């Protein structure tokens, strides 16, 4: 199923070319570009004051990473290493190392945000959903080294964003 | 921010269309954002028998 | 050497050098060069600065992340200094002004900041401080120049023993006030050359000689209490040396002559302007005082450097003065100049 | 018939934002003066609408 | 007060400076298509005073959105030492930042920032119309607290 | 219960309309040469 | 009081093009449903003097293989002719009660163009040539369809006289009796300022510059206030010699309230035709004047002249 899309023959009787020669001495065509501007301008503008009116999101947002912890408090990673074998970008370095008291951690757990590509694998390879991508994308810094961040300003994001991670992954479990 | 009718007139006829009935601002047809919980279904080899992966 | 300052790699960015540099006024001529060696070398400078973090931006892509750190610091507090140089291996010493500001006058920059930063620098335990003084220093030269930079090296040398000592005759490069100083002068109708400038012997240095000769004296285990003087591999007369400057120019020649009284007064009236003073009484006498050889001091060749003349880097400089109708000349057009015997 | 309604509740902004000081103070610092139920706030001042 | 006439008038010029940034475009990746979003009516870049303005001689700052390409790489370069320097340069995604996606690659530099002084830097991959607006936002911030006429008058 | 996930409504979504929607308007063309000339005769009197 | 009169000119027009770039980005945004600048103060109103101020404290810079006094004196010419040429308006009163008004503004506004390639040609770029020669070419070809039209529409005036105008049309307004010629005079009037059915001067699409090459922020500033200055007066020239106004001689007010909102409206048409249509190519421009609208211009230049004839309307020469 094909159609023409420019194949219109104009008609050649005394009212269609004076209508033509009409539409081209007094342009018409561009009167009606130029008469929908006007309706334009009368209508409701679309701009939403930021940062007053920020934008309208998902719960499956991807944004800013942290690593979460159980309700007891101790953390949810134990070092299995699926988001740093999976990561497409290799931004994920992980190092681990038995505990004191037994069950073990890890020691260097360093996300590179200027090489992650945000695409949200490490969570859906994670068996203890350990590492998110919080619903922050507001972390913008002066800095380039700002940006690479390790275990510790991970951790801070878990327990910054916690009120909102809990949340998302509260709605959104069941679809995965 | 629905706008007075004089506007809606002048609107409407500077664009030749009515307008008014379909807008490019979402007001409140939209799906609300809190939606309940889904139930996923399950792929048809979720069996539990005469399920075997070699077949 | 630290467990983490053993060198590391191949001389590349993230190959580790091993040496914490600390260069004071960085944000500037030298500081502009020796930073850029330091960060090819992949070392951790520790770059204070009291402009506007702006003028610093210039500084940011010559290291490796994390190497370069900027640290706010005033020159007249011990606390500031203490606080850049707690923790390096090299204190670089490269403040200096061509003119008196109202807060800080030859003195000041000179000997009273020199000191400061070397005697903080003992007490925080650094290994080497590499602090610059003019060749031409001297207790009876009449330029307050020459004069601060003779108390100062003394001084620096006394609170600090093992603490090099460079002694560069005039730096050029692509933004030296010394090269561009005499291109810029076309403007006032010709230039006043003080006596034709037919006495004054100079002997220019290369900028980025002088920048690896910082270098090779940090990695240099007899730099050590030691006292350099960096000069160009030739020697040229002031009139000779202006006619190399506008012919590479390609700019018109007025030798004005023009009496030293006469001279005094008009850096005198360019000296009141509050904002970078085009000339001032000090700037004259030091293009009117030579550069007198002292070949007792070890030079540059001793450093494992050779010597750039001016005539082979003279249209870095002058290129951007040429005119359209000179922009696309080619380098070898000119001849150097007289040379007189060195 | 609707112009005089809409400078009426055009009129009625200035009385939203607490008299004609707080109508400027919202104009020149949140660029908005529409009015809008408070739905909550939070401990750090921010008032949401 | 000397100080209090340099105060204000330095934060006349700062005002504005910050109040009036002109990007450059330099439109290179998938990076880019999210900034023209945010001169999209949704959220309409024009408003902030800062409007899209070509010919780098007559723009304020550069918005690297993309990869940076050694073969390229020149360019960047060339178009940032031409403009009238009150200049910053905004980095807009993973790669721009430090090569992101490409980091490894045999054609790809390791960040913009090799090549440019950079000043804030906006992380994601593409980061939403929406951050990019938030980095502009942290840039006229930046501006705000310049102290170049203090700095003069403290010299 | 039972499954659920996003559907279509039991009876299908509505129509949505494709095809151009341009509309005809404004006089014909002898129309508009006669009050165009129209103007010129009132004018010129 | 004659310089305080100048004065009472030169500051209020160069305030109109202030606030005119102002009422350009607020009214193009909001016909592309935007909202323009509404941030730096109520409603915008703060914008323009923010990238003024700026325009006048970020480095200026002189082309390496620029030609420095042809390179500075292109904004001046730009700028002095454009607030020159506001002289002979005859808002009620003209400043200026020049004999031949009407003549020295086609002579001054046709050296308008010397600016622009002056301007072009010292930059010593390839972009700039190239802009620099697209437009004295545009701007002359216009030129003749504007010398006519100004003279068709005169001959019911008598003469060249500004002030005229105001007793011309007094009864009828003027485009009543010469429409077809008002199209045209519109048309060439958006391609002499170079506004964007015709833009092709700055070219940005496909020369990236060519009003303002390697130009930045005073002779930036000057050679944009030069032709948005003149965006207000080829309309205010529109306003006073198409749409006449009541003018009672007692009470001025009433005529300088009416003619400035004729030509507000007219400069929002010039806002409004901007974002409306794509962009002429050249040979296009060229063709569209030399070969349809110079065959009618001097088709009803012939009709002007013998129209007062056959009617016996020949109008007073005084
Ligand atoms: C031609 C212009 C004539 C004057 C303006 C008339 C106008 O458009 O009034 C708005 C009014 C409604 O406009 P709308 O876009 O339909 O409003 C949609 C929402 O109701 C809009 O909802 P909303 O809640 O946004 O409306 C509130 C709004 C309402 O704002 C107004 O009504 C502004 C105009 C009156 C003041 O007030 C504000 O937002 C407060 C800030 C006002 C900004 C400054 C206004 C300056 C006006 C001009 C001053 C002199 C120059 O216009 C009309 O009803 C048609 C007027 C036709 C006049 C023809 C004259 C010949
Ligand atoms: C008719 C009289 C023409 C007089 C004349 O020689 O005009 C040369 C003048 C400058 O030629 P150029 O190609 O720009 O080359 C200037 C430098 O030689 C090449 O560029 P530059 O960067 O050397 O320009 C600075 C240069 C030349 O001075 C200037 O650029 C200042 C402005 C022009 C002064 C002459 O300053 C000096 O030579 C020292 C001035 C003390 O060319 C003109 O077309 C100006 C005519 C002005 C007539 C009156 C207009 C009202
Ligand atoms: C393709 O298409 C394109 C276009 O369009 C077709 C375009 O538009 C544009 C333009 C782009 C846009 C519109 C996009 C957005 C960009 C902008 C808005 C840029 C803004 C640019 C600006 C220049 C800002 C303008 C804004 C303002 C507010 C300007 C304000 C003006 C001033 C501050 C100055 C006002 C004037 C003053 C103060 C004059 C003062 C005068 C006096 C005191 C008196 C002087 C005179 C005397 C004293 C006389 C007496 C003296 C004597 C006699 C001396 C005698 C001496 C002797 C020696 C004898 C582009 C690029 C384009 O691509
Ligand atoms: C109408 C505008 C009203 C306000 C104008 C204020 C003045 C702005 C001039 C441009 C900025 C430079 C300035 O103010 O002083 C120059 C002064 C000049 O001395 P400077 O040494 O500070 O210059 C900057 C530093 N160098 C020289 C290394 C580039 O510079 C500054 O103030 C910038 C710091
Ligand atoms: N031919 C020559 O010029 C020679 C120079 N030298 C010495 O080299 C040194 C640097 O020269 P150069 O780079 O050309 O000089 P510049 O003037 O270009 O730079 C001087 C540097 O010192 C800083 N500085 C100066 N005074 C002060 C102060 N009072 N407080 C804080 N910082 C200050 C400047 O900071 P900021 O940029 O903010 O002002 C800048 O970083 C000087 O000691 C000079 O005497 C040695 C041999 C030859
Ligand atoms: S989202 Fe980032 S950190 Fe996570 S797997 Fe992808 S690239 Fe790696
Ligand atoms: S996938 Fe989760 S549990 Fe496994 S190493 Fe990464 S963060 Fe730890
Ligand atoms: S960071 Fe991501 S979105 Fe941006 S250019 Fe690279 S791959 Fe594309």
């Amino acid at each position: 199923t094909y159609k023409f899309v420019n194949m219109r023959e104009p008609s050649m009787d005394m009212k269609s070319v004076t209508d033509r020669a009409a539409q081209t001495l007094l342009w018409t065509e561009l009167v009606r570009g130029l008469g929908m501007t006007l309706s334009y301008l009368f209508r409701e503008p679309a701009t939403i004051n930021y940062p007053f009116e920020k934008g309208p999101l998902s719960p499956r947002f991807r944004g800013e990473h942290a690593l979460r912890r159980y309700p007891s408090g101790e953390e949810r990673c134990i070092a299995c290493k699926l988001c740093e074998a999976v990561c497409p970008a290799q931004a994920i370095t992980i190092e681990a190392e038995p505990r004191a008291d037994g069950s073990r951690r890890t020691t260097r757990y360093d996300i590179d945000m200027t090489k992650c590509i945000y695409c949200g694998f490490c969570q859906e390879a994670c068996p203890v959903d350990a590492i998110v991508e919080g619903p922050n994308f507001e972390f913008s810094t002066e800095t380039h080294e700002e940006l690479l961040y390790n275990k510790e300003k991970l951790l801070n994001n878990g327990d910054k964003w916690e009120a909102e991670i809990a949340a998302n992954i509260q709605a959104d479990y069941l679809y995965r | 921010a629905s706008a007075t009718r004089v506007i809606q007139l002048l609107r409407n006829w500077a664009s030749g269309r009515d307008l008014q009935a379909k807008l490019q601002l979402r007001y409140q047809e939209i799906s609300k954002r809190t939606q309940p919980p889904p139930k996923l279904p399950v792929g048809p080899s979720h069996k539990l028998s005469n399920n075997y992966y070699c077949t | 050497l630290h467990h983490a300052l053993i060198p590391h790699g191949k001389g590349g960015r993230s190959s580790v050098s091993g040496i914490v540099a600390t260069v004071f006024g960085a944000t500037g001529f030298l500081g502009r060069y020796v930073v850029n060696h330091l960060g090819r070398m992949g070392s951790q400078v520790i770059v204070p600065y009291r402009c506007e973090p702006y003028d610093t931006m210039h500084l940011r892509p010559m290291g490796d992340l994390g190497q370069i750190i900027f640290m706010e610091w005033n020159g007249k507090d011990k606390d500031s200094i203490r606080k850049v140089v707690e923790h390096s291996n090299v204190v670089i010493n490269l403040v200096g002004r061509e003119w008196e500001t109202k807060n800080f006058d030859f003195e000041d920059v000179f000997v009273k900041i020199p000191h400061a930063i070397a005697q903080v620098s003992k007490e925080a335990g650094v290994e080497k401080l590499i602090h610059i003084s003019h060749l031409n220093a001297d207790i009876k030269s009449p330029s307050r120049y020459l004069r601060s930079k003779a108390v100062g090296e003394k001084e620096v040398r006394a609170a600090f023993p093992e603490a090099t000592i460079i002694k560069p005759s005039d730096i050029f490069g692509r933004e030296d006030r010394f090269l561009n100083y005499f291109a810029s002068m076309r403007w006032f109708g010709g230039v006043p050359l003080i006596s034709l400038g037919k006495e004054t012997v100079k002997q220019p240095v290369y900028i980025v000689d002088v920048s690896k000769g910082i270098i090779n004296a940090i990695k240099d285990p007899d730099a050590k209490g030691k006292t350099f003087a960096f000069v160009g591999p030739n020697r040229y007369l002031l009139f000779d040396l202006v006619q190399y400057i506008f012919a590479v120019a390609y700019r018109p020649f007025l030798p004005y002559p023009l009496p030293h009284f006469a001279y005094r007064w008009v850096g005198r009236l360019f000296e009141v302007s509050p904002f970078e003073p085009w000339t001032t009484r000090d700037k004259v006498e030091r293009v009117h005082m030579s550069d007198m050889t002292l070949p007792h001091l070890p030079g540059l060749e001793d450093l494992g450097i050779q010597a750039t003349p001016l005539e082979l880097k003279a249209i870095e400089v002058l290129r951007r003065h040429r005119t359209y109708r000179w922009l696309t000349s080619e380098m070898e057009d000119v001849k150097p100049a007289k040379t007189v015997n060195i | 018939m609707e112009l005089v309604q809409v400078l009426r509740r055009g009129l009625q902004q200035v009385s939203g934002h607490g008299g004609l000081r707080g109508y400027l103070r919202v104009l020149f610092r949140a660029n908005d003066v529409r009015v809008g139920t408070l739905v909550g706030e939070d401990k750090y001042g921010n008032k949401y609408y | 007060r000397g100080e209090y006439v340099v105060a204000k008038l330095d934060d006349l010029v700062n005002w504005a400076r910050r109040s009036s940034l002109w990007p450059m475009t330099f439109g290179l990746a998938c990076c880019a298509v999210e900034m023209m979003h945010m001169a999209a009516p949704r959220y309409d870049m024009d408003r902030f005073g800062v409007v899209f303005r070509a010919s780098p001689r007559q723009s304020d700052v550069m918005i690297v959105a993309g990869t940076l390409t050694n073969k390229m790489a020149p360019a960047l370069r060339k178009v940032y030492d031409q403009m009238p320097e009150p200049r910053y340069v905004v980095s807009m995604g993973s790669c721009a930042n430090g090569g992101g996606y490409y980091h490894y690659s045999y054609s790809v530099v390791r960040g913009c920032d090799r090549i440019v002084p950079v000043d804030i830097y906006v992380p994601g991959c593409p980061p939403t119309a929406e951050a990019l607006l938030y980095g502009i936002l942290q840039l006229q911030r930046k501006i705000k607290r310049e102290k170049r006429l203090r700095i003069w008058y403290r010299r | 219960s039972k499954v659920k996930q996003d559907m279509p409504p039991p009876g299908g979504y509505g129509p949505i309309d494709y095809k151009r929607n341009l509309p005809r308007r404004g006089l014909s063309g002898y129309s508009m040469f006669a009050v165009g000339i129209g103007t010129l005769l009132f004018g010129y009197w | 009081m004659f310089m305080i009169n100048i004065l009472s000119l030169i500051i209020p027009i160069l305030l109109a093009v202030a606030f005119l770039t102002l009422v350009e980005r607020k009214v193009l945004g909001y016909m592309q449903l935007r909202k323009g600048p509404n941030v730096v103060g109520p409603y915008g109103l703060l914008q323009p003097i923010a990238d003024a101020l700026k325009l006048v404290t970020k480095e200026p810079l002189r082309p390496g293989t620029s030609s420095i006094s042809m390179f500075i004196i292109a904004p001046i010419l730009g700028l002095s002719l454009a607030l020159t040429m506001w002289v002979p308006l005859p808002m009620p009163y003209p400043l200026i009660n020049m004999n031949l008004g009407v003549l020295f503004m086609l002579a001054m506004s046709s050296l308008a163009v010397y600016s622009i390639l002056w301007s072009g040609w010292a930059s010593n770029s390839k972009y700039a040539l190239i802009g620099a020669l697209r437009a004295v070419a545009q701007t002359i070809s216009y030129e003749v369809t504007l010398a006519i039209i100004l003279l068709s529409v005169l001959l019911m005036n008598g003469s060249y006289t500004l002030s005229t105008l105001i007793t011309t049309q007094e009864h009828i307004w003027m485009i009543f009796t010469s429409w077809p010629l008002a199209m045209m005079w519109f048309i060439s009037t958006l391609a002499e300022t170079n506004r964007a059915p015709f833009d092709l001067t700055e070219g940005e699409s496909e020369l990236v510059s060519g009003f303002n090459v390697e130009y930045a922020a005073g002779p930036f500033a000057m050679f944009f206030m030069a032709e948005y200055a003149n965006i207000i007066m080829m309309n205010a020239f529109t306003a006073i010699l198409f749409l006449g106004a009541s003018h009672d001689p007692h009470t001025p007010e009433l005529y300088t309230i009416n003619f400035v909102l004729k030509t507000l409206a007219l400069t929002i048409t010039f806002l409004w035709i901007r974002a409306s249509y794509p962009r002429f190519r050249y040979d296009q421009l060229m063709h569209l004047l030399w070969k349809s609208f110079l065959p009618l211009t001097l088709a009803l230049c012939m009709w002007h002249i013998s129209l007062p004839i056959m009617t016996a309307s020949i109008p007073p020469q005084s």
